[PDB]
């Protein structure tokens, strides 16, 4: 079964599983092999695999990572990928001396928000949106990838599972512990990924739930019945949570022209009802003259 | 948040045909039935209340069941292996917290092993392909559920029960798209709640109409009606429940007068 599969090196490791990259050896073609332990006398197939295959096959585009295959075994199971060169993350830490080019910021940001609305529109929510998790090419692609903590939605959303998204990317609605959610956290966490790419710091590096809403707060205001109508009523609200002033969008990512602080701004919306769909985004004049550079690895 | 209301209801269209059983199966299961099947669904909606477990992960088991006998011939001693792998999975899928795979062995009576059902659970996955995420009724009742004017909880609740009361016969329902059935359920339930009808609004958004409706409604009225009377009886009793506004304890209409 995985006789033609040649493994080449260790990639990391997922939500779970081992990622190899592979080629193979008939076709040459290069993949990423996440490998799944399952055993009996256990719990069967984890529920991480089963989302993550049952969303992945169905959604298929190209700013969402290929999956090729999946191998069955009685005690293994493979989940085979297209190669993808590298993670943004990497690729921020290696632009240190130089930063991202704008043109690049504006391409990569166009197609997440391409692949990112294809998600949308077809229930699902990636839920773990960060830097480890979009994957890029030598062409100029980037591409969302682990679903892992994706899940299909209904429309009008139920309570989903809370502990969720990693929290320097979490959407404030969910760290004020509101009883549901939606794409619109999904939107937030590329807000601060936009951020992130042209400060090449992170936006909101909280160690706490409270440290990370303090960090929203003290960066966009804390929010009221005005700019949040009902955030006093939500769970986790407390009416001594100090009352920040909110910072001129400027200030907060500075070398952003203003159709950028435009985008960025709705993308950070508290209300989420009143924060950017993927769709709408793609039509901001932010993108009149987007192209698509290859960038240098 | 309808920005992507529109598109998703699309989707839903779409793959609710891909994801359909083939209609005529039971007639090649040599040795299972319509009856059988109805046993083994009311003994799922059982199984959920016991867990707690959400109406999705019902439908989601059902539609997995459905599909998974629709290839592949299984002996009544194995109906039950089937129906609890199928409802483990759909935890899996869609629970926040599946009960774990010991308490599914439980609840079988000890009929069958760990290991087989872990086995069991396998083999669906490779049969359907690890396609699950499958529209359902209950996905689309929610969504017409929208375009109630104002919501009603009474007619939401009435409306779910009869689509689950649905899943238990096969003959008819099976050869009914979840979106139609979505349809004469909310329908139903409107007009015995308020007396009102299926809206101009759930047209233009379905394309469905009354004279599209009137095949399954047919089924379906007849069905609440016979509904005390059914063989099966654990649907009705969960819809006692102060959680559902006791809808079962409402009185079918007579006439639909379509
Ligand atoms: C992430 C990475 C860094 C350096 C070299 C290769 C890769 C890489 N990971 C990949 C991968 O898995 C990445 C996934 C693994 C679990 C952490 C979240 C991302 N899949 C595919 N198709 N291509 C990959 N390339």
């Amino acid at each position: 079964s995985m006789e033609n599969f040649q493994k080449v090196e260790k990639i990391g490791e997922g939500t779970y599983g081992v990622v190899y990259k592979a080629r193979n050896k008939l076709t040459g073609e290069v993949v990423a092999l996440k490998k799944i332990r399952l055993d009996t006398e256990t719990e069967g197939v984890p529920s991480t695999a089963i989302r993550e295959i049952s969303l992945l096959k169905e959604l298929n585009h190209p700013n969402i990572v290929k999956l090729l295959d999946v191998i069955h075994t009685e005690n293994k199971l493979y989940l085979v990928f297209e190669f993808l060169h590298q993670d943004l993350k990497k690729f921020m830490d290696a632009s240190a001396l130089t930063g991202i080019p704008l043109p690049l910021i504006k391409s990569y940001l166009f197609q997440l928000l391409q692949g990112l609305a294809f998600c949308h529109s077809h229930r699902v929510l990636h839920r773990d949106l960060k830097p480890q998790n979009l994957l890029i090419n030598t062409e100029g692609a980037i591409k969302l990838a682990d679903f892992g903590l994706a899940r299909a939605f209904g429309v009008p959303v139920r309570t989903y599972t809370h502990e969720v998204v990693t929290l320097w990317y979490r959407a404030p609605e969910i760290l004020l512990g509101c009883k549901y959610y939606s794409t619109a956290v999904d939107i937030w966490s590329l807000g601060c990924i936009f951020a992130e790419m042209v400060t090449r710091r992170a936006l909101f590096p909280g160690d706490s739930e409270i440290d990370q809403l303090f960090r929203i707060f003290r960066t966009l205001g804390t929010p009221d019945e005005v700019v949040w109508p009902g955030v006093t009523s939500m769970p986790d609200y407390k009416p001594s949570f100090p009352k920040w002033a909110r910072q001129d969008f400027s200030k907060v990512v500075p070398p952003l022209d203003e159709d950028g602080r435009s985008l960025l701004s709705q993308m950070l919306h508290y209300d989420p009802n009143k924060r950017i769909s993927a769709k709408a985004a793609l039509a901001h004049p932010f993108f009149q003259d987007v192209t698509k550079p290859v960038p240098h690895l | 948040v309808p920005d992507y209301h529109e598109d998703i209801h699309t989707y839903l269209r779409e793959m609710e045909v891909k994801c359909k059983p083939k209609v005529g199966y039971m007639k090649k299961q040599p040795d299972i039935t319509n009856s059988m099947r109805a046993i083994l669904v009311d003994w799922l909606v059982e199984v959920g209340e016991e867990y707690k477990l959400q109406n999705e992960t019902l439908h989601l088991a059902v539609n997995y069941i459905d599909r998974f006998l629709s290839s592949m011939s299984v002996l009544r001693g194995k109906l039950q292996l089937v129906g609890t792998a199928a409802m483990l999975l759909a935890s899996k899928f869609e629970e926040i917290y599946p009960p774990e795979v010991a308490e599914f062995v439980y609840i079988t009576d000890d009929t069958y092993t760990k290991k087989q059902v872990l086995r069991m659970e396998h083999l669906v996955l490779k049969v359907l392909t690890f396609d699950l995420a499958a529209p359902t009724v209950n996905q689309f009742l929610t969504q017409y559920f929208l375009h109630q004017q104002p919501a009603n909880c009474k007619v939401e609740s009435l409306a779910m029960f009869l689509g689950e009361l649905s899943l238990i016969d096969a003959d008819p329902y099976l050869k009914y798209l979840p979106s139609v059935i979505a349809g004469a359920a909310f329908h139903l339930a409107l007009y015995t709640v308020t007396g009102q009808s299926w809206p101009e609004s759930l047209i233009r958004k379905t394309g469905y109409t009354l004279e599209s409706l009137k095949p399954c409604l047919m089924d379906l009225h007849q069905t609440y009606l016979k509904a005390p009377q059914h063989a099966q009886q654990s649907i009705r009793e969960k819809y006692k429940n102060s959680k559902y506004h006791g809808v079962s304890l409402l009185n079918p209409p007579e006439t639909l007068n379509l």
